[PDB]
């Protein structure tokens, strides 16, 4: 059966690992049809995003059996509810999963259990690398559009508006981008390593399967997911008040361009918005870096505090 | 996603000979352009879609089109690689040889000759969907080639202004050419500062230098200084080449390293190299990253202003020296108050279908750096500019079309790209004052 | 039906089925084809009533399914579906050659023509809107015949000629309505068993293929007509099938009002042979007329094709939104 | 619905592209230069179908349906002799009238007058060899005035002769002319027959001829011999879908029906990716290109075979017949990318058709860059320009009357002012003609119906 092809085909769908290209081409390909299905209902349909999945999956080798009976499906609660139904902790967005149906004799050591952390962490990873994808397309939307580089009339708005948000999307961007890099460095990388290494020369399957649900346990039990889950159930809203920000300010910059008061009203609106938003954004950074400083166990932290230390 | 890479003058054909050979030997392509790997597995984890066009022949055809004024060096780089580039994608504007090395003469061949370009290009990208941007490989100091490179980014700016398109420039080295070359870079680096989106840095002196350093003879000839931009260009490359995790788009490390349009000029800097031991830890390489002997171009400051910072180390690292090396780099490395001491590390994979480097197993590290020396050369090249024009009018004996019918708009062109470059160098030593972000604090 | 019978013959010895009629090989093949004719009732046309049958002996019976009398007529059904697409078709290749031809004899013999003008405008845009019906036709024809062709090409390729050139797909998988895919039984390993012909179908297995063949060809889409497992198109509330054949209807009216109107034209055309622009203001009225009556169908039935179209594009079949664009 | 086709050779260019024709069929149905087919005549069966252009007398011999017509007695021995026994010589019309008086339509005009009998007896006998006919396929050959005059002649006879028979017609324009003036009017007389009499045309412009025998052969000189096998494999390309018949069009009249939208419209635009039974055809196997990018050289305007003057083009019916082994998806992103690359008529709905052919089982198996290959048809109003700038000279000629005394003798006027008004009579046709295709660019063409019923 060539095991180590199985766990390297799992290990690429459900954990990313030498596998970003895929999931992000398909994140690409499909972003407003997730944004569209997160904003509406269950009974909204998602058969288009189906049909899509299921295309890939055919233009996909025949050979990678884990990649061929991949199956999409939909959830009626998010990933905070079933982290909360799970794991004794607080939280209408990620309904979405996937699925393998372990066959005999597969089925024996790839168990349920494993297969629902799988798509725990794979849902995880999802929302982590959309938000990176949101974030990615702000800046292609503030770099590309000549309206956002273009300044003129006596800016004040430049400096004001435009230098204040793009600070802020860096800040966002050194704080998603580090946190992501030091959990895929010391956590998705030593895992991978030690899945890597215990293969050579095995003695006991019930040990590997073990050892290889002692993984996604450290994975699980890691006091920094643990201390981000609900700090970042709160970054993820500061980020979409971000984009739906940006989205606007991109909608008025075509029309403020050049002898009315009411739109300097509207600029002072809006700038009392976006300094309101950036202090409610510094107030969680600084509740996060308390959060984290009352945590013990340190050199991603140390990064981490490096990145959050105010210059 | 696709990137298209641009050849402008005998430099960038020199430079896109040895980019496409180093590809080829890292994705296992060779010369002939045909799959150097078995057809018994299918697995990879490179991605040569977006630099190379697969055919029914499984050829791997580059994803660049060449544009010179010199069909001779064009038709060396062809007969060296016999069977690897589409003679499609050639493009020598039928002109014969190269003639003048002023920019006016450069920028017409590319006026008279817009409309093949533009076919080619839009054909190119027609050939797929997912596409991205261009690369740009040319030099400043090159009359033709920075003619052909502003005009392909005039184009480029007001045909597709949703493609980032990025380039990479050698500025000369302290020669005698200047006087005229200079010329050239500015009207060039006047377009730098209005339409390209990122641009990569370079100085002729400091590689020549650094090359005499790290080869044996002195005698650096410049295929050699080629050969160090093509591995230097296939390092910054690797995240995309080789994307793991973290890094699958340049979109996301310009996001990384450029904060604003206004400052899209990095310097970077690669060792330890060659071109057989390892004696560069992790830590050694990244303190080497630091040092100015190491950096591919001209520092020639005391204590330069880095704003933004981003490095890839090659090679199997543990975190526990990307640690150390990290705190002593922020010991080290200054930042402004009103920005951000952002420093990030990507750990690139070595490709197993690459012939093995000399020096195997010593770590390697590359860095792109955003500071005040970048300015520096830029400052140099102005204070040329401005000498042998205040001081001599000969400029209006060499001129191409509309500027051979009138000297006076040449001069005022020339005058503008001398205030765009210099509200361009004020704005960088403004930024490294606290007081640049002053508006909002 | 024994001219009808003759006729059969002389087709076959102008098609290429007289080489096979050459071959002793295929001689008893080229035999077994026993057309027949289906009691349809009495006032019936012979584009209506004729059907094309095959009659088989063991021991191929056994295999092939035919249109037994106690079977589902699997064949009768797709023959009378082709049978009156080409039934339509000849009618718009009559109607065009018909159309041709008196326009090159107006040509031939019109000299000056002063007042024709006009009628020669109009009778070039109704042969192009013909044109267009009969263009329309042939598209759902010729993806009928492109999808019908794909399965039986594919049904070879994968039924037929299984055993040789296998598809290596090892892996057999089953979908569920709910999204969800199972692997059917256990998984067998990649061929290593500690170690130190050809995979044919016998009678049953190649009948069922035969039978499993003929369902995925029923069961299409568009040829389930009057099932109640087809969603009916939106803003319509009729089925896919029963659009079309509503569509095919109203085209076959289409083609018999044009029929109409060419006749006239044939009238005004003798008359213009007999006298110099004199008479035929009836038949000029009476063209007018049937102008209109096929202005009326023309507009009707573009209609119907843009709710045709609508209902292709919301159905949710990416196919259907591409047939619906190459339409549109 | 599918019949016999027989072929009209008329004047040296006609003869010579019948030739190429000719022994491009026999390499494809495995016939040779000898008239025996080159396969054992005991495998019955085939896939292709000789019948509608070859007669079986002997069963390994397939008799080309075709007559040779022309005044030159030499090209016509030439190609009997190439092809021994190939050709029938009871079908090779010459009349023992010598070589042409010039280069007139007149001259034609009045050796296919004088003869009418003999060539229609000929015609009327090899009618009566086959059972099942449709039309004939002319070779007009309209650079040559007496090829010209030759050509009127048979369509102004089998007009009215036969008028049940689709009459398609290959006209072949050439690049430059040494005296504009003379070939001009001889292509302007052949046109003003083709507009009222030909059902069917095919126009051939030798610039483009020119510039594709440079381009793909190695050789920079070009020869007219392998320039005529470009139009030749054309015609077997076209005819491919009766002889080689596919599942959509298997007759002639039906391939018609889908380019012919009026019988004014009958002039097609043609196109062709690089061929592959040509001389120089070893340069193809580095093409690497698929259906989609052959869609696309067949909608590019270095694949039409005559002067393209694309300016915003108005299209009325775009068609394609792709001979290999071709995909159906393929086929389908091919149409949806064109469809978004193509200008087509607000009046009309209809898209461009798509059809697939079959490659022979002896044909030489291509490698798998080139494999596929494909032609396409197009009802292109930039057609009339090719007569526009031949006008302009009538137009700018016309003042004056040069040339007048040569068209005055062999035809049935021998004044001058009656020549003078029969060119001015068709020079008002194809003005008619020309004000008819612009017209059908516009969406008040088919409004005209709309506004009187
Ligand atoms: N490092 C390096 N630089 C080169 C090379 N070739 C040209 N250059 C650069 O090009 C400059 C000289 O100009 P040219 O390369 O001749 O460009 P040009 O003046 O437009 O003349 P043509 O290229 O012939 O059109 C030098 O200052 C170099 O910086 C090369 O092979 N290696
Ligand atoms: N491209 C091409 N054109 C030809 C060829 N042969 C004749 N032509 C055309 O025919 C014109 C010359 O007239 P001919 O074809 O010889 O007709 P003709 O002058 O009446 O002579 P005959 O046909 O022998 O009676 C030239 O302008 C060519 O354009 C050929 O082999 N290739």
């Amino acid at each position: 059966y060539d095991l180590i092809n199985v766990l390297k085909h799992l290990q690429q769908i459900f954990l990313g690992y030498q596998s970003g290209h895929n999931v992000l081409k398909f994140l690409t390909k499909n972003m407003g049809e997730l944004t569209k299905h997160y904003r509406n209902d269950n009974n909204a349909n998602y058969d288009k995003l189906l049909q899509n999945f299921e295309l890939e999956r055919q233009s996909e080798n025949p050979n990678n059996l884990m990649r061929q009976l991949l199956m999409i499906q939909f959830d009626t609660e998010t990933l905070p509810q079933v982290l909360s139904h799970y794991l004794q902790i607080y939280p209408a967005i990620y309904h979405l999963k996937f699925d393998i149906n372990i066959p005999y004799p597969l089925n024996i050591i790839i168990s349920r259990t494993c297969m629902i952390k799988y798509q725990i962490i794979l849902r995880y990873q999802l929302v982590l690398q959309y938000h990176s994808r949101l974030l990615d397309e702000t800046w292609m939307d503030l770099n590309k559009t000549p309206s956002w580089k273009y300044r003129g009339y006596s800016h004040t708005v430049k400096r004001r508006i435009v230098r204040a948000t793009r600070v802020l999307h860096a800040k966002m961007n050194h704080f998603i981008k580090t946190i992501m890099e030091y959990f895929n460095q010391n956590v998705i990388d030593k895992e991978v390593y030690s899945l890597e290494k215990c293969y050579r020369n095995p003695t006991l399957a019930v040990a590997i399967q073990n050892e290889l649900e002692g993984g996604l346990t450290n994975i699980m039990t890691n006091r920094c997911l643990s201390d981000l889950i609900p700090l970042q159930l709160q970054i993820f809203d500061i980020v979409y008040k971000f984009c739906k920000f940006i989205k606007s300010m991109r909608a008025k910059l075509c029309q403020l361009d050049p002898q009315e008061d009411a739109a300097l009203e509207l600029i002072q609106k809006l700038i009392e918005y976006i300094s309101n938003a950036s202090s409610i954004f510094r107030k969680c950074l600084i509740n996060f870096t308390q959060e984290l400083s009352t945590e013990k166990f340190a050199a991603g932290i140390e990064r981490v505090l490096y990145s959050i230390v105010p210059p | 996603g696709e990137i298209i890479t641009l050849q402008a003058g005998q430099c960038g054909n020199h430079v896109g000979k040895f980019l496409w050979s180093q590809l080829a030997k890292e994705h296992a392509i060779g010369t002939d352009g045909l799959s150097q790997l078995p057809d018994s597995s299918t697995e990879r984890d490179d991605d040569t879609k977006p630099f190379f066009r697969e055919n029914s022949r499984n050829k791997f055809t580059p994803r660049a089109i060449m544009m010179d004024s010199e069909p001779s060096v064009i038709a060396d780089v062809e007969n060296t690689f016999r069977g690897f580039f589409d003679p499609r994608n050639t493009w020598v504007a039928s002109d014969g040889a190269s003639a003048g090395n002023s920019w006016a003469n450069g920028y017409d061949i590319g006026t008279r000759n817009q409309d093949d370009i533009l076919n080619k290009i839009d054909k190119e990208i027609d050939s797929t969907d997912n596409f991205e941007g261009f690369q740009l490989l040319h030099s400043v100091a090159g009359g033709t080639g920075s003619g052909l490179g502003s005009n392909l980014l005039e184009a480029l700016c007001d045909r597709y202004p949703k493609k980032i398109l990025t380039t990479y420039s050698v500025f000369p080295a302290r020669s005698s050419e200047v006087v005229v070359q200079s010329y050239n870079t500015i009207l060039a680096l006047r377009r730098l500062i209005e339409d390209s989106d990122a641009t990569v840095v370079f100085d002729n002196a400091s590689l020549l230098n650094i090359s005499g350093k790290v080869f044996r003879n002195p005698n650096i000839d410049l295929q050699h200084t080629n050969q160090l931009i093509s591995t230097i260009i296939s390092s910054v490359t690797n995240s995309i080449r080789f994307p793991s995790y973290m890094y699958s788009s340049m979109s996301s490390i310009y996001s990384t390293l450029i904060p604003s349009p206004e400052l899209h000029f990095l310097s970077p800097s690669f060792t330890p190299f060659t071109s057989a031991h390892k004696g560069h830890s992790s830590y050694d390489v990244m303190l080497d990253l630091l040092d100015p002997s190491n950096s591919l171009v001209s520092t020639a400051m005391n204590n330069p202003t880095y704003f933004n910072v981003y490095n890839t180390i090659i090679g199997n690292v543990e975190p526990r020296q990307i640690s150390r090396a990290m705190t002593k780099l922020q010991q080290r490395i200054k930042f402004p108050s009103w920005s951000s001491s952002a420093m990030h590390v990507n750990i690139g994979r070595r490709s197993p279908y690459l012939p093995l480097q000399p020096n195997e197993n010593e770590v390697s590290g590359m860095m792109l750096s955003n500071m005040s020396t970048v300015v520096n050369v830029f400052e140099n090249a102005c204070n040329t500019f401005d000498k042998v024009f205040a001081k001599g009018a000969f400029l209006n004996n060499y001129n191409v079309g509309d500027l051979f019918q009138s000297m006076q708009n040449v001069q005022d062109e020339f005058a503008e790209s001398r205030e765009v470059v210099q509200s361009l160098m004020e704005d960088y030593v403004a930024a490294e004052q606290d007081s640049y972000l002053d508006d909002v604090l | 039906n024994y001219k009808l019978t003759r006729v059969l013959q002389e087709a076959v010895q102008l098609s290429s089925l007289r080489h096979l009629m050459n071959s002793p090989r295929n001689s008893s093949v080229i035999n077994g084809l026993d057309a027949r004719v289906l009691d349809l009732g009495h006032g019936s046309v012979g584009w209506d009533v004729f059907t094309l049958d095959y009659i088989l002996y063991p021991p191929l019976s056994l295999v092939l399914n035919v249109n037994r009398p106690f079977g589902r007529k699997e064949y009768l059904r797709i023959f009378n579906f082709l049978w009156r697409f080409k039934k339509n078709n000849y009618f718009y290749q009559k109607e065009m050659l018909k159309s041709n031809d008196i326009i090159r004899s107006f040509k031939k013999i019109r000299g000056y023509n002063p007042l024709i003008r006009d009628i020669i405008n109009k009778l070039s845009r109704i042969s192009i809107l013909r044109t267009q019906f009969q263009q329309f036709n042939s598209k759902m024809e010729s993806y009928y015949l492109n999808c019908i062709i794909e399965e039986n090409f594919k049904e070879m390729t994968r039924k037929l000629q299984r055993t040789e050139n296998k598809s290596q797909n090892q892996f057999d998988l089953i979908r569920l309505n709910n999204g969800t895919i199972e692997l059917n039984g256990i998984l067998t390993p990649k061929a290593e068993v500690l170690t130190k012909i050809e995979k044919t179908l016998n009678i049953d297995e190649l009948e069922s293929v035969h039978n499993t063949f003929l369902t995925n060809i029923l069961s299409h889409k568009l040829f389930a007509t009057n099932t109640s497992e087809i969603s009916v198109g939106d803003y319509s509330g009729q089925p896919y099938p029963t659009s079309l054949v509503l569509l095919l209807n109203s085209v076959y009216e289409f083609v018999k009002v044009y029929c109409n109107l060419n006749d006239i034209g044939y009238e005004i055309f003798i008359k213009m042979n007999l006298n110099d622009h004199e008479a035929s203001n009836g038949l000029l009225g009476k063209f007018n007329t049937n102008l209109k009556e096929i202005v009326s169908q023309y507009k009707n039935f573009k209609d119907r094709l843009y709710i045709f179209r609508a209902d292709l594009k919301n159905d949710g079949d990416e196919e259907l939104f591409l047939l619906s664009k190459s339409l549109r």
